[PDB]
This record gives structure tokens, sequence and C-alpha cells, in this order.
């Protein structure tokens, strides 16, 4: 019935790469963890750091997130990350997105496992 | 003991 813990792996961690490949990345990505399955998740993002890098984050800067709670933490350092975007064409099911490697801190929301 | 469940944003 997948954790949240492990869906956040499954969407987010990509630690075998340290950059999108190229332009077709997202396209894969999406696809290969199963994120366009029913619909066609319009935004996610990859970090392409260790697992162990990332669950340190919990332990980081603590931030408010989006909604209000306080269960935020913002990376000290930058991170590898890709932002998968759907383009405005794309359509269920042949999913589009474009890639957008980039450098920044992460947020992320953290819960005990 | 403590993981990352949602990610919220970038910089």
């Amino acid at each position: 019935k997948e954790t949240a813990a492990a869906k956040f792996e499954r969407q987010h961690m990509d630690s075998s790469t340290s950059a999108a490949s190229s332009s077709n990345y997202c396209n894969q990505m999406m696809k290969s963890r199963n994120l366009t399955k029913d619909r066609c998740k319009p935004v996610n993002t990859f970090v392409h750091e260790s697992l162990a890098d990332v669950q340190a984050v919990c332990s980081q800067k603590n931030v408010a997130c989006k909604n209000g709670q306080t269960n935020c933490y913002q990376s000290y350092s930058t991170m590898s990350i890709t932002d998968c975007r759907e383009t405005g064409s794309s359509k269920y099911p042949n999913c589009a997105y474009k890639t957008t490697q980039a450098n920044k801190h992460i947020i992320v929301a953290c819960e005990g496992n | 003991p403590y993981v990352p469940v949602h990610y919220d944003a970038s910089v």
C-alpha cells in the first residue's frame, strides 16, 4: 500500500545520474517511475543526490511548508535536480514534458519512518 | 528516524 516515505523515493530519487541526461529525461523518468499510468502527473522533481544526503535535509534548516505546516526543511547546500513540467499540448496517454536541469536548495516535508 | 515524505519546492 506504499508508505509515503517510499512514494517520495519513487517520485523524486534519481541517484544514478548526476544530472538530466537529455531533453527526453523527463519523458523517460515520468514513465519509468510509473507517474504517467492513469493521469499525466503535471509537475515533478527528481534529485540527483544520494538517498542519505536527501534524508539528511530533515535535520537541516526548518522552514514553513507552503501549506503552513512547520515540518519543512531546506537543504543548507544546493543539490542537483531536474524539474519536469507537462507541456501545453500533452494529453493522456501521450504525456510530454520539458526538462530543466538546475542546482538549487530543496525543501522537503519530513516525518518519522 | 526522520525521512522526507513530500517535495515542497526548489530554492
